């Protein structure tokens, strides 16, 4: 089927895997530093999806070289996510248009 | 669980004087704070809201102030049927909360 | 009418069902929670604001498993609908051009 | 000239123009709100830029009906401009790759 | 080769750039204001990160008109990157389709 | 309302020695802290604005520190024409507030 739909919801399969992955290495990384509070899987769930779409509310965030890593990590990922879906919706009224018209 | 305190409890003011009402909150609740009044007898009555806001019927003499953790419920020129039992009660976290109360003494 | 047109528009019709709904679910899923500050509609509708536009100052945010599923929605509501308009303009940028080349 | 490149940059004089007029009504609007920090120029200036890129650092944000109204259009011509400069980007490496292959 | 993979790449290098030269400057400039927080290399760099993916947690922003104007150009850089892949694999999904189809 | 308090409410020093008053904010201020002043019958006069930033006119004697909520305002070889009372306002929150002031006493 077409390529712009498989890697958009292929993103969302990774997306997700790295927001599972993200939770679990972050309480990981951040378990051990003094003050960090990042250390339960449950809100470190909540923090990956915040991260991931990049609401940053400022109630969660990592405090170790790590955690951080695994930070930029999740954003990365929700940010090409999020972009390659975009993508995929103009070539899809791209494609609608080029009929509406002629092509 | 906010802890708003109301001191002093009782207060002693002269016919016409401005009196104030202190609330002080455990903690910084911006301008979540009401007050309402209360005569014997009766239910209370929402008197300022939002810290300053005015209610319509409310006696042009009441005002409020303050923001975060201190404010303040003050009345021109106190009069009779001003004497009541005033309580602050804030909406900022859950649950909501009152004060312990202060009742006001010509 | 141009489909990408459609679901521009129509995102912002969604959209703002959700961030009314969100406003209402939101209080909805807080009061009850100790601690909690998304607990009045008036700020709550802010608050969705805030989350639909990824803004999040964090002058507020839920704290209770709903009050979060709640957020999730709205802030996908919210990304999906700016990125639904990007395509849309991309849409009508790349129609525009195609005609003041030749096809 | 061409019509992606038009808007991109009139949405980027448009964002600039938000940019200033948020600070002016940012600070009309708070100032008289106890409590509020949103009350002069200069940082109000900084405020804008921070919400037009929905950065959101949390440092300040208004907190009465009309400061936020004001942020509501600062955040919406920021995130707007954003993405017709994107869907411009698209139109031009469309336009390209349609010359790198036949048409 | 494809323009819109030249551009997406070089702007993966500029912004790497920017993020390094971003803490440089940022400690520069922020050093010498009281209560300044953004004052050593390590941490400069996450800050850096954050800001370009305008996650903005808000555990550390600038508070000099000099570090403020960096914040803008890495803000600027970032935002103008994951933008300007978007618009690659816009030019990438419309190309495959174009193919699937018959042009 | 923050709330600004500049103790000692007066100081006493001799000729040429480096003095020091004190203003301290009820919470966290940044660096939005101005001062002024006011000799005999006279209006106040900036010294210094947010905390240490000098004002053109003013005697490179005059000098300002702090952060937060401590801040100081400092004059190296106390003259004459120091003689007058001090004054702090802060512009970090509405509305802007101002210290009780100190009066210098050579
Ligand atoms: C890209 C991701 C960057 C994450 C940085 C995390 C720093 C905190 C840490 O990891 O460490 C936290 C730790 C205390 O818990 O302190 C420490 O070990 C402090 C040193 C930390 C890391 C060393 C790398 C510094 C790179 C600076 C580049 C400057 C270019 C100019
Ligand atoms: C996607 C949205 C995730 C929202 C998580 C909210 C956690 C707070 C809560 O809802 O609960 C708050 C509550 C206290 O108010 O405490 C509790 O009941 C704590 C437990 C909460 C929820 C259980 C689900 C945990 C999923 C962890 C996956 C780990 C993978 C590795
Ligand atoms: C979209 C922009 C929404 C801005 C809401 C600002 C609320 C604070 C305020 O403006 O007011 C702040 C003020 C205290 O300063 O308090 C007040 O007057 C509190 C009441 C404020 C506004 C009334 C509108 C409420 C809409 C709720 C919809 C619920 C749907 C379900
Ligand atoms: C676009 C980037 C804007 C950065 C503003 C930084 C203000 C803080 C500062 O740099 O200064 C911080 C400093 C204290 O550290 O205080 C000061 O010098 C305060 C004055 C600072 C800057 C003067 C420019 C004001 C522009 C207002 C436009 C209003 C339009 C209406
Ligand atoms: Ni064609």
């Amino acid at each position: 089927s077409a390529l712009h739909w498989r890697a958009a919801g292929a993103a969302t399969v990774l997306l997700v895997i790295v927001l599972l992955a993200g939770s679990y290495l972050a309480v990981l990384a951040e378990r051990g530093a003094p003050g960090a509070q990042l250390i339960t899987y449950p809100r470190a769930l909540w923090w990956s999806v915040e991260t991931a779409t990049t609401v940053g509310y400022g109630d969660l965030y990592p405090v170790t070289l790590w955690g951080r890593c695994v930070a930029v990590v999740v954003m990365v990922a929700g940010i090409t996510s999020f972009g390659l879906v975009t993508a995929a919706l103009a070539t899809w009224f791209v494609g609608r248009e080029q009929e509406r018209r002629g092509h | 669980d906010i802890l708003l305190t109301q001191s002093p409890a009782i207060l002693s003011v002269s016919p016409g004087e401005r009196v104030s009402f202190s609330c002080r909150a455990s903690q910084s609740i911006g301008t979540d704070i009401h007050w309402y009044q209360q005569r014997t007898n009766g239910s209370p009555r929402l008197l300022i809201k939002y810290a300053s806001e005015s209610i319509s019927g409310i006696p042009s003499r009441f005002s409020g102030s303050g923001s975060g953790t201190d404010f303040t419920l003050s009345i021109n020129s106190v009069e009779s049927e001003d004497i009541a039992n005033y309580y602050c009660q804030q909406s900022n976290r859950w649950p909501f909360t009152f004060g312990s109360g202060t009742k006001l003494e010509i």
